[PDB]
DNA sequence: CCCCCC
């Protein structure tokens, strides 16, 4: 019969030491232990009882195939880029998070900006039909450049539309307005990185009230960690515990995780370990005035380099 | 661990009251402690101490296998898991092997999470095996194991059983992972219906990154703990773990090593290199950086657009 | 019962507790196998041909290496002589400090049966330091409690059965020889000899043995082939 | 920053935090929870709480962007 | 007092 170490349930440090010093080395030893039984023999605290027979007594299996499923029906958030969602498999995937590399001044904004239109996108017309969260830690989300955006997806909405001429297209467009886009769209400014700390702590809650949530970008995970924070140590720790909990809200919430980075001299920043923390990675770069989208790291396509552009119509090819 | 009811038979409520106030909570108390002086000054048998001595021995203590058991049990219980690589096969020896905790280290893009996707295809449908993929920084694509399943057979019932052969289990931070790989141990101890016999953690390093760091030092013993468990998982429930670990370099002699520091570097039994060519983006250079049956430093070339 | 110079003569020159230390891929589960393959080989062969027991703390004991090694040092290799080999050797599975303590106690009642199990592999002690650590405490008594048991349980082992305690050691700290202690001062002071375990850029490997009563320093080169390990 | 004193923090714990030197968001964001759990005692669901309760009063409030098109006009 | 960390 197995037996679980109390080292691993995330009991509290003194309460284990006291647990383990009383002879609880198996959580198995306890379920059966009453929790006034547990204080007065332990000497730990009536609510901190409660609160480790409730962790020990707590401890989903989708097989590939139910996964492989819910990839198909949770569609992935379309780029308006063909090139792009070629090579990322439809666009940005759900339950994934993806790292817009590049120089400053490429169109990773522009990305982001085009991804929050998107996921608003109903989903008879391959979209998601979900909100998106913007967590803008440069100070560059332009609400008129979203604005432009989500006009023109309207546009081309309606274009398609028209062309397949049906009555549900035209419906679920209906509640697809500029002010429902732009009210769909929850920004937050971090103004430091202690702020997105604490905004990326907060979004479980936010996204358990806000159900339809499908993206959310942080526009700039390198500016709050290179500026106002002279640690490599403490920033590494900060920037693998924020991926672990960008992955885990992605997948747990099943939503698309936009992480912004920039360039190091060539190198995306935040150093060679922190290329770990994002599923995807597109390095954004410029050639010969022209834009070039390489896709660095990918799990599931080959990588390779496109074409895209920024035209008034948004992200287009 | 504590003395309890139904512990052990032949014990009872007063003899664990007495041996409470006699300064004796523990089976190591009980059995490090003289059987005789606790016999005479607590007022229970010595002969009923002896014996629930001998049963606590009996039961919480490992017994030892013989060496010629152990072999002929793992000639059979042991499997060389083929990648499905044929180079990453030749440098392993024809493979994985069951049993042992297999590390893939790599920095980003260098290939553990594609290795580790060809091996859990190739085990669901070459093998017809289950697999657990233990995704902790999101890496499994469900359509990356199609798309290696289509490479392998062009049958889409072979390929729709080999995909509902990988179970796929989502783990973030270590106590995630922890649940998780207890709740296998458990599966397992249920079973013993197709069992998992591959456990792909991709990545260890990802969750216990955090951990580290700072003046704590538990996140070495959670990271220790989650090492137990995968060798529990990999020797005593007998299935191939293949964790993926980053790589860093050592601000002393500049030189690569697997991540998440020297108490780490013991916990796989094999470790894979893999690294990317100085002078395509497909190959890589895979190196046998620790191994217990092959020499170190063997240099094979894999090419991930071979399969897929 | 055998001495300590026959067990491997290089090492030796002149109830022992020994102890590897070094990082991985250093040879220290490699030097156990090639004690292991000295002590269980056939008088014929060449071996002490006396049973010894292997404690996995850090479950990395390959069965199919140390096979392989004996095959290769056998003259002639065969699969009974080969299982009659193994016969001699015993493995113990230990997950926890505690349950490593339980086995050496139980351990005891087999040492008393076995009169020719000689010596006393231990691989690795160091595997639960860090768990004991934090659920001990700040308190370094409580942290280190277990394993103290533990070595008191060891000496008391190698003392009456005359055990030569082969411990393997693994190197977690810098210390800002490179060896920085980190048990209990009850295991230290049990340590007759300490050797140290280093591989040269990856064939040759270098050993130090230091020994404690004499604080005397010997070198040793090693290489480690199919065969086993091999002394320069 | 912010000091955990108006946060929200107890006393006691908020002398514990004091011991280590942890007074601002900053300081307490700026650990992994394992550290906090260490520091703080309290479990890693007690201290994902905390670090909730914590962020609520020092992370940026929820502002829509038809928000940000009403103030702009 | 070492732990990890390109
Ligand atoms: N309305 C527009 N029409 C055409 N081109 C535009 C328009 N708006 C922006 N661009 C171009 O698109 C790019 C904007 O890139 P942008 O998305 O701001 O990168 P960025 O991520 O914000 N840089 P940084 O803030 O340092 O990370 C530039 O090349 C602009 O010239
Ligand atoms: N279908 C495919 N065909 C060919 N090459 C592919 C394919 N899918 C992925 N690749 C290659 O695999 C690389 C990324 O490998 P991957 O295994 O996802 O990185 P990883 O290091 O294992 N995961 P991470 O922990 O983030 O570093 C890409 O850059 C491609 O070169
Ligand atoms: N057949 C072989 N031929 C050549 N070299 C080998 C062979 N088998 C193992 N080796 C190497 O010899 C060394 C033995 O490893 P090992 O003895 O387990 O190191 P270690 O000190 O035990 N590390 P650890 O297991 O974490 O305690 C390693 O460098 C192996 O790569």
């Amino acid at each position: 019969e197995m037996q679980r170490d109390l080292v691993s349930f995330p009991l509290s440090p003194a309460v284990r030491v006291k647990l383990v010093s009383a002879g609880f080395q198996t959580a198995e030893e306890l379920l059966e232990v009453k929790p006034s039984e547990l204080s007065k023999e332990v000497g730990i605290s009536k609510a901190e009882a409660l609160e480790t027979l409730q962790i020990i007594r707590r401890e989903k299996k989708c097989t590939a195939l139910e996964l492989l499923e819910q990839e198909h029906t949770q569609g992935f958030i379309i780029t308006f880029c063909s090139a792009l969602d070629d090579i990322l498999g439809g666009g940005v995937p759900l339950m994934k998070t993806t790292e817009i590399c590049g120089a400053p001044g490429v169109g990773k904004t522009q990305l982001c900006m085009q991804l929050a239109v998107d996921v608003q996108i109903p989903e008879c017309f391959g979209g998601v039909a979900g909100e998106a969260v913007f967590i803008d830690t440069e100070g560059s989300f332009m609400v008129d450049r979203v604005v432009d955006l989500a006009t023109a997806c309207i546009q081309h909405l309606q274009l398609i539309a028209e062309k397949h001429k049906g009555e549900e297209h035209r419906k679920a467009l209906e509640d697809f307005t500029l002010d429902n886009i732009l009210s769909h769209i929850y920004y937050f400014r971090c103004r430091d990185y202690t702020e997105l700390l604490a905004q990326v702590y907060l979004l479980p809650d936010f996204l358990s009230e806000h159900s339809k949530v499908r993206l959310v970008i942080v526009d700039g995970i390198a500016f709050p960690f290179r500026h106002d924070l002279d640690d490599l140590s403490l920033r590494t720790r900060l920037l693998n515990g924020l991926a672990q909990q960008m992955i885990s809200l992605a997948n747990n919430h099943r939503l698309a995780v936009i992480l912004t980075n920039q360039m190091t001299t060539l190198v995306p920043a935040l150093g060679e370990s922190w290329g770990h923390a994002a599923t995807i990675r597109l390095i954004f770069h410029w050639d010969r005035k022209q834009r070039l989208a390489t896709l660095y790291k990918s799990p599931s396509q080959k990588e390779c380099t496109v074409l895209f552009q920024i035209k008034p119509q948004g992200f287009r090819d | 661990g504590v003395l309890r009811v139904g512990l052990c038979p032949g014990l009872t409520e007063e003899m664990i009251q007495l041996l409470r106030s006699h300064r004796i909570k523990t089976v190591v108390d009980l059995v490090s402690a003289d059987l005789e002086e606790v016999a005479q000054k607590c007022g229970l048998s010595y002969k009923a101490l002896v014996a629930l001595r001998r049963v606590l021995l009996a039961q919480f203590s490992a017994f030892p296998v013989n060496g010629a058991d152990l072999y002929e049990e793992l000639k059979t219980s042991t499997a060389i898991l083929s990648t499905g690589i044929g180079s990453l096969d030749k440098l392993l020896d024809a493979g994985l092997y069951t049993g042992e905790v297999t590390e893939i280290v790599g920095g980003p893009g260098s290939g553990k999470t594609q290795v580790c996707l060809c091996m859990a295809a190739n085990v669901a449908h070459g093998l017809q095996q289950n697999v657990l993929y233990v995704d902790s920084n999101g890496g499994l694509t469900a359509s990356r194991l199609l798309q290696l399943l289509q490479a392998k057979t062009q049958d889409e019932e072979e390929q729709a059983e080999a995909l509902r052969r990988i179970q796929v289990v989502h783990a973030f931070d270590i106590f995630q992972m922890l649940d998780v790989l207890q709740e296998l141990r458990g599966t397992v101890a249920q079973q013993v219906s197709g069992t998992v016999k591959v456990v792909v953690v991709d990545s260890v390093t990802a969750v216990v990154s955090p951990l580290l760091g700072g003046q704590q030092r538990e996140g070495l013993a959670l990271m220790m703990q989650l090492a137990r468990e995968l060798k529990t998982l990999a020797r005593d429930l007998g299935m191939a773990v293949v964790v993926t670990n980053h790589i860093t370099r050592d601000r002393d002699s500049g030189r690569l090593k697997p991540a998440l520091g020297r108490s780490w570097s013991f916990v796989p039994s094999t470790r894979i290199l893999l690294d990317t060519i100085e002078g395509s983006g497909g190959r890589r250079m895979a190196c046998l950086a620790k191994s217990s049956r092959q020499p170190t430093g063997f240099q094979e070339m894999v090419d991930i657009g071979t399969w897929g | 019962r055998s001495s300590l110079k026959e067990i491997e003569p290089n090492l030796f020159a002149d109830g022992d507790i020994l102890e590897f230390h070094g990082p991985e891929g250093t040879g220290k589960t490699e030097m156990l196998y090639h004690l292991t393959a000295r002590c269980i080989l056939p008088k014929s062969e060449g071996g002490l041909e006396v049973e010894v027991l292997f404690i996995d703390t850090d479950y990395h004991f390959d069965m199919l290496r140390l096979v392989t090694i004996l095959e290769h040092r056998l003259s002639q290799s065969s699969e009974e002589i080969i299982k009659y080999c193994l016969g001699r050797f015993f493995l113990v599975y230990c997950s926890s400090s505690t349950h490593l303590l339980l086995t050496l106690y139980s351990l005891e009642s087999m040492f008393c049966s076995h009169p020719s199990l000689c010596l006393l592999i231990l691989d690795s002690l160091s595997a639960f330091y860090w768990i004991d650590r934090v659920n001990g405490g700040e308190s370094v008594n409580l942290q280190e409690s277990t394993l103290r048991k533990c070595s008191q349980c060891l000496e008391k082992l190698v003392n009456d059965y005359r055990l030569v305690l082969f411990a393997t050691t693994q190197t977690i700290m810098q210390k800002a020889i490179d060896y920085r202690p980190y048990l209990c001062k009850a295991w230290q002071q049990l340590v007759k000899h300490r050797m140290f375990f280093s591989k040269q850029d990856s064939n040759q490997f270098s050993l130090v043995s230091r020994c404690l009563k004499s604080n005397s320093l010997k070198k040793h080169f090693f290489i480690i082939g199919e065969s086993g390990v091999e002394f320069c | 920053s912010k000091k955990l004193k108006r946060v929200g923090l107890s006393q006691e714990l908020c002398d514990r935090l004091s011991r280590h030197q942890i007074l601002t968001c900053q300081d307490f964001l700026c650990l992994s929870p394992l550290e906090l759990m260490k520091v703080t005692g309290l479990s890693y669901r007690g201290v994902h709480e905390l670090l909730c309760m914590v962020s609520r009063a020092c992370a940026p409030k929820m502002q829509t962007a038809y928000g940000i098109k009403a103030q702009r006009s």
